[PDB]
């Protein structure tokens, strides 16, 4: 069920990875600084890609109209988001980082 | 929240609040038409709080939907597109909401896109009591409709019958105006006096302490916030008009007595009992359309015990009542209101005014309004609240 | 007292105060209207200096009220009520005052009212003059009228006829218009040139320096502050204009010499002498209504020894002067005037305008108007004054 | 720059200079009128990017001085004086400009004055090219009219027509509805549908990823940048358009296939291919007149061999092509424009707007608008450029 | 004639006091420091209560519109005050304060 | 007319203006600029004014009228609303006399 996604070093700090997932909405997993975290890629104000845009500590701020999600809690953080994110749970074994398969 | 100068709301602090409220309060009910204005399929536009919106009924029910689309903020009513008896389509790029609760269902444009489903578009409750449309331009659940209305419009033997029309002056100049104990004076010369002999002093000299001047109810069996007008209580009605100790004014020396018992209530409402008749009411809103503007929504009620006499009623509220008092007795509160515009216009009034003992009333109500109020409403409401994390 | 970007005022060292000064100068007389145009207990109502104030004749002498009652801050004028040969009552909550000291004397709607002989309205000092309505939008005792009027005006055989109007623009653009030297070749057509036949240069080339170019009046015995406008002394008028050379343009080649003697003097008043005729002078107000309008008050002068003379002037006034100077001349400023409001109108044509020499004349009064004026009309001034005296 | 709030502009981070440009791009060629709109020695005024200009045609060529004085900075305008063939003369001071390179050469009030022959008034390029008037609102030397301009516009043979006229909407919401793959669904109701046979669906369902829904073109020779409409090239277009599953609209099922090569180029230049004819082409831009409204210039080009070719064409145009295409089809464009002006006029639609598939072509244009144009028009610019040591 | 308003002890430094008269308007007291001054309660203003406005030193300022006056001379400080405020006579005695019957 | 006489060096202290009236023809203002010389038109380009009468901040010279601005070494604009570039004139110092030039450079 789980999904593996890549190993833990194949991000630096404070990046961003999109997972195509065929037949379903992508997602978004961040790494702050030694942590992982997992959303749905797709920001719920629009059609920006949230793995575009910029991360500041465990808040993604969308690239296009500013408004932002708390990765954690999915929650928005920033206008005009406000519906919330769906999140994933993350989990890092051996090195490297899996992402479950519904969300939760 | 934040529509005046900072300046001005650190002066005013017996009701700051009040004084911010220049687009009125959030979160309460607000009569914006008569049910007999809307009918079945026929979607109806209105703006109340600054808020454009758009009102059904189906199957006789009405339904209220903010008249914005999500998209690109056109308003839907520029073109109607009611494709389903449940629900209304943007002429622009064919968004489609239900009007039960304001989610995005289709999108005729791309069915497949992946905002069907995950959308809403703003909805507001709707009312119908008494023959007018009462809507909570408010967020969450809302409280019962006598919570926002004066005691004894929702008797079940109460028939009301009215008029709106749209005023242009902020609510609060109405709302104040309204409940001020001597502007009695501009009606000095009402047909409505004359007419149907009225008893109408100039003003009242106050008696009594100054605390004894109102009496404010903090809470009613349904939450109702409001303030009496008690200046009659202890203090001496003035009929005869002096300047340098000669006459130059009378009061009318009619035998009916009248308005003797008047309350002003959270959103802003006023009643006034008995009027224009001894066996009458009168309820007012003064509703904010937006800054600049507002609805006043009149309303006389009887209490009527059959079909016979309801009937009767209106026979009466419109060859004699709506004419003589809801017109030719109001009509002068009206440019009165008019009158008070420049003085606010800049906020300044609120610091210039000079005020005398009879504004005991209006000092009474802009407090109880800034304590009890259930939110400011902002320009942000409007275009879309906004916080940066 | 804070009217621009202050940014733009410190750029403008030379006259800061009068670029600052859009809704006016406080302290000084203005004319309103004429006599003739306020009747015996028939309250009129008018905006000077962006307030709006209220004249009432009683017993034949002029009384000055603001229009706003201290109450709610209604125009007392929405509906006039006065109940007694010396009062006016507010219609709203009946609070009465006194014409002659604004006095709050009564309250029909409380006669036991605290507020009753505490507070008093705002009057201002109103005196008429050669059958002109002068209002003192000042604070204080006024000084006489002639320290804010043009030399001449008030001498006794002076006859004063006139018109007023308003016209949509700030006063400063209409002051500096009527000053301007070069400004004459707007009038190269006017009906007045050839139906008055009159000699109008197109313009002028200066001669001498700087200080040759005006005088400027800062030691009148009466207080008068103004300013003489002299380019004609020592330039050459331009009667030829040319392109490239070629003659495109001759000036008006008449036997009356007129309008070699202008002067601008504070608040803002031209005399222009002699005109529209040898034997005549015009005397025009720019008074400042609110910052995008001002009354154009127009008056000519001729000196009358009796009513014989007076009559055929009236005559000639109505049948000639009126028609063909005040208007058929004056007419082509008024549009001048308003060409010039969207480049003053964010301020910041008061640093981009490009002048030339005989802007000279401009700058004397602008620097004349920012050192000697008696005051700064302020938007606080309008709502009422505010402050902490620490 | 500095036209919108800081605030705003930093959430927008993918296409800031695009929300600031409000006054649109400085730098570009415009068309502004067509040539038979200005006759010899018959001077027009207009306002282009918020500045007043002034057109002049001097045995045959145009000229552009801007219609402000360098004296008291009044419009030349309100009283032309054209004393010599070459020059103009201000009303109020006489002072006089050349037509040709804006010195001040003379000044009738002061042959003596030393500002003449030192001051220059602004002048702008003008240029005529298919019957239309081009004037470059920049500065420096320009570059060649292709760079501003679709392709095929200039082709030898293409022979334009068209209209122009006013409309009171921002440039950028007229470009954007233009270019908006689903607005098509305004359309549905036109004249020209029916009346021209056309093949015309409601909508898209797009197919593909991103980078395959447009075509950035940054490679043209010219010059040009500009961005291509492809969601037809995956997308399944819609022709039952359904609420619930329930099909309530249809789209038009006509032979003539049009309207399959949309482009939109810098500065603000449509393309669509073929229309409103298999063998047409439409070609129209949005030019910023001020911060509120715009020229909707229109333009209809069809390969002419002949002047029997272009006299057929001519004819069609007045009695089909303009009432039926120009009017009875993009009518609606201009209300849809204006219908999006409350939203976007506080500049806070351009946060607020909630976007579907079918915007990523919006997108791209405004990511291309903001990286390759010219020059941001500034209220500067207009007053006068402003810098402090 | 003179009233017995409190105990010097009653009032702390900065504070205010009404004082309300039988058969009269009510007045008050004002403590600045080791001083004390009295003026009537009510604003020249409008109808505010100045016991319930904001010491600062020895100017009061009035809750309704922020007019303030010096409590020592009832001179009008800010605006939109303007008219005098009526001052009087206070005198500790045996450590009591004492308040005069009219304004000085 | 070629070199004209302006004062002795010493007349002039550092970030001073002095102008230099020409019969027939327009003043020039000279600039001290430490203990170099330069010198302009001394009539703003911008309209009117008279440069000398303005304030000197190192080589930038602020118009008094507007608060335009030009560096006094190359007379090139450098605050708006001055777009003008001023005539330069070479100064020369010989025997503690300060001489201006006739006619501007170039
Ligand atoms: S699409 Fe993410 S904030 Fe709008
Ligand atoms: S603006 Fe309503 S569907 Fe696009
Ligand atoms: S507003 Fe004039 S008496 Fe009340
Ligand atoms: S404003 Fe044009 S010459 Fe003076
Ligand atoms: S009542 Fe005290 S400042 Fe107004
Ligand atoms: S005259 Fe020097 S900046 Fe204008
Ligand atoms: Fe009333
Ligand atoms: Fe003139
Ligand atoms: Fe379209």
């Amino acid at each position: 069920i789980w999904l593996k996604v890549c190993a833990a070093s194949d991000m630096q700090p404070g990046t961003i990875r999109r997972v195509n997932r065929v037949g379903a909405a992508p997602l978004a997993v961040y790494r702050v600084g030694d942590q992982f975290y997992a959303t749905e890629d797709t920001c719920t104000h629009g059609i920006a890609s949230l793995s575009e845009g910029t991360l500041d500590g465990d808040v993604i701020e969308c690239p296009f109209h500013g408004g932002a999600f708390n990765v954690c809690t999915g929650m928005p953080a920033s206008s005009p988001c406000t519906v919330p994110l769906g999140v994933f749970e993350v989990e890092v074994k051996e090195g490297e980082v899996y992402v479950a398969g519904e969300k939760k | 929240m934040a529509n005046v100068d900072e300046a001005i709301l650190k002066r005013v602090k017996g009701w700051a609040p009040y004084v911010d409220a220049k687009l009125g309060f959030r979160n309460h009910w607000y009569p914006v038409m008569f049910s007999k204005e809307i009918n079945e399929g026929e979607p109806k536009t209105l703006k109340l709080l600054g808020e454009n919106l758009l009102v059904n009924r189906i199957d006789g029910k009405l339904y209220c939907l903010k008249d914005r689309c999500l998209h690109r903020g056109v308003q839907l009513s520029v073109k109607v597109e009611c494709k389903t008896k449940s629900t209304i389509t943007c002429w622009y790029h064919a968004w489609t909401y239900r009007w039960e609760d304001g989610v995005l269902c289709d999108i005729l444009t791309n069915p497949t896109s992946a905002q069907i489903g995950r959308q809403k578009l703003k909805t507001y409750p709707v009312q119908e009591a008494k023959g007018c449309v009462f809507i909570y331009l408010g967020d969450g659940d809302p409280p019962p409709l006598a919570r926002d209305t004066p005691p004894n419009f929702l008797d079940d033997d109460m028939e009301i019958l009215g008029k709106n029309q749209i005023i242009k002056s902020n609510w609060r100049l109405a709302v104040e105006n309204g409940f001020d104990p001597s502007h009695i004076y501009i009606h000095k010369d009402s047909i409505l006096v004359k007419d149907n002999d009225l008893a109408l002093p100039l003003g009242f000299a106050p008696g009594g302490d100054r605390k004894q001047q109102t009496r404010v109810v903090d809470d009613d069996v349904v939450g109702r916030k409001g303030v009496y007008d008690l200046i009659g209580e202890h203090g001496v009605p003035v009929f005869e008009g002096t300047i340098g100790g000669e006459v130059v004014r009378e009061g009318a020396y009619g035998e009916k007595i009248v308005a003797n018992d008047i309350s002003i209530w959270l959103p802003g409402v006023l009643k006034v009992n008995p009027f224009p008749n001894p066996d009458m009411m009168q309820f007012e809103w003064y509703v904010p359309i937006d800054e600049n503007t507002h609805y006043y929504f009149q309303t006389l009620g009887k209490p009527c015990a059959n079909d016979e006499e309801r009937k009767k009623y209106e026979q009466e509220f419109e060859s004699k009542w709506k004419p003589m008092a809801l017109e030719g007795f109001n009509n002068d509160d009206i440019w009165a209101r008019e009158a008070m515009v420049d003085f606010y216009a800049d906020d300044k009034g609120w610091v210039n005014e000079i005020l005398f003992e009879s504004d005991e009333a209006i000092v009474a109500w802009r407090k109880l309004a800034s304590e009890h109020n259930q939110g400011i409403q902002t320009q942000a409401h409007v275009s879309g609240l906004e916080h940066h994390h």
